[PDB]
């Protein structure tokens, strides 16, 4: 099983730095080139340059939107992948994932899961976390007040994702909001206990908050 | 350069029905040694890191299914989807990498299914907000088709700091749905006893009225 996954991402103020790592698995690392690309809120994805393997001698190449400013390079002893990100701009704000490239045959990028990145002044901001309750019934948690993105929402730490939504953040007042709601069968609940569970990297929140009638 | 540029930007079909989007090259992707078109097609999911669907313009990556076909050579390339289904919501990209890599500015796909009514459900304040001097109302409008919907806040009766978000069309049953929050200071909610989202809809000439009232709380 081929495995990607990025790390390093955060907010960072404009012309500060950031570096981003990608620990890979499953695959002989030293044969591939390994790609970063981006994707802005809402966007459309950007290559920004890729490394070579062990028989081009691990040479890079950027896109002309980033050379100079961005540098990438490789650990082949460990097989991490990682991106140096210098004098940062609000246009930077995205999110950045590696991918897997080309082994000398091959023309495709056969991803990790990505890692946001945030360049802005404001400062760090832990969420609020609020429960909203009252055939089937609908629960939810209010997520209110944090800053940067992302946070993540599950419900009874993964049990229960059908009839899930979560609704995506809204910026208002330098601020993100976002809500969830759940739905099950008013059998269950308050019988059975309902939990949204809140992590904001950021500041490292984790919270349980249980939906009590 | 090489620039690439897709068509349509966006468009929605039923499932069942075909799919056709396009993908062009300022400059020919054909290589002339290995005879292969360095173009690939991408799928990205709402939430979702892309996928890997097609690469040499037509060779259809394992585990795609065969509903999914590359064509053309060149400049000019399309992906059809044959017999689409409710999870093929997705943004597709394509990508050369004849010289470095370039994508595409993606085609979003949506689907298109029978009208449905929203189910709409109201929130009170929690008492963990309250004690910070702040209210919340919640309203969740949930699994409904198409996505144009609108929603009043009245208090007391009246129509009046408000936060709306509709979620990603849905995988599964291809609706939508919306959350709406509305805000005042603990003073300001303290004053009043009627909360009321009413949610308009094409479904219905009948709004859908849900409301709380603060002294049966
Ligand atoms: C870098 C100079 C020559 O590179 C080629 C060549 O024969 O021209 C191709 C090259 O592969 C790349 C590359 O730039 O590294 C990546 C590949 O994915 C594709 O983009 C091709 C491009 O289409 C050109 O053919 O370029 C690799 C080298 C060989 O490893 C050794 O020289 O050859
Ligand atoms: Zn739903
Ligand atoms: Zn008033």
């Amino acid at each position: 099983e081929v495995k990607l996954v990025e790390s390093g991402g955060g907010l960072v103020q404009s012309g500060g730095s950031l570096r981003l790592s990608c620990a890979t698995s499953g695959f002989t690392f030293t044969d591939y080139y390994m790609s970063w690309v981006r994707q802005p809120p809402g966007k459309a994805l950007e290559w920004l340059g890729f490394i070579r393997n062990k028989a081009n001698g691990y040479t890079t190449e950027y896109s002309p939107s980033v050379k100079g400013r961005f540098t990438i390079s490789r650990d082949n002893s460990q097989s991490i992948l990682y991106l140096q990100m210098n004098t940062l701009r609000a246009e930077d704000s995205a999110t950045y994932y590696c991918a897997r490239d080309h082994d000398g045959y091959y023309e495709r990028f056969s991803w990790g899961q990505g890692t946001l990145v945030t360049v802005s002044a404001a400062k760090t901001t832990p969420p609020s976390v609020y429960p909203l309750a009252p055939s089937m019934v609908t629960l939810g948690c209010l997520v209110k007040g944090y800053f940067p993105e992302p946070v993540t929402v599950t419900w009874n730490s993964g049990s229960l994702s059908s009839g899930v939504h979560t609704f995506p953040a809204v910026l208002q007042s330098d601020l993100y909001t976002l809500s969830s709601s759940v739905t099950v069968p008013s059998s269950t609940w308050p019988s059975e206990t309902v939990t949204c569970n809140v992590a904001h990297p950021a500041s490292s929140t984790k919270v349980d908050k249980k939906i009590v009638p | 350069d090489i620039v690439m540029s897709q068509s349509p930007s966006s468009l929605a079909v039923s499932a069942g029905e075909k799919v056709t989007m396009s993908c062009k090259s300022s400059q020919s992707l054909l290589n002339s040694r290995t005879r292969k078109n360095y173009l690939a097609w991408y799928q990205q999911k709402p939430g979702q890191s892309p996928k890997l669907l097609i690469y040499w313009a037509s060779t259809r990556e394992s585990g795609v299914p065969d509903r999914f076909t590359g064509s053309g050579s060149g400049t000019d390339f399309t992906l059809t989807i044959t017999s689409v289904q409710a999870e093929d919501l997705a943004v597709y990209y394509c990508k050369q990498s004849y010289n470095l890599r370039t994508f595409g500015g993606g085609t979003k796909l949506e689907i298109k299914r029978a009208d449905a009514a929203p189910t709409v459900s109201i929130f009170p304040p929690s008492s963990e907000q309250l004690t910070s001097g702040g209210a919340s109302v919640v309203c969740f409008l949930n699994n409904f088709y198409p996505k144009d919907i609108n929603v009043k806040w009245k208090i007391d009766g009246s129509e009046r700091g408000v936060l709306n978000s509709w979620t990603d069309q849905d995988s599964k049953d291809s609706t939508y749905s919306m959350s709406s929050t509305l805000t005042l200071t603990k003073d300001e909610y303290e004053r009043h006893n009627s909360y009321t989202c009413e949610a308009t809809h094409k479904t219905s000439t009948s709004p859908i009225v849900k409301s709380f009232n603060r002294n049966e709380c």
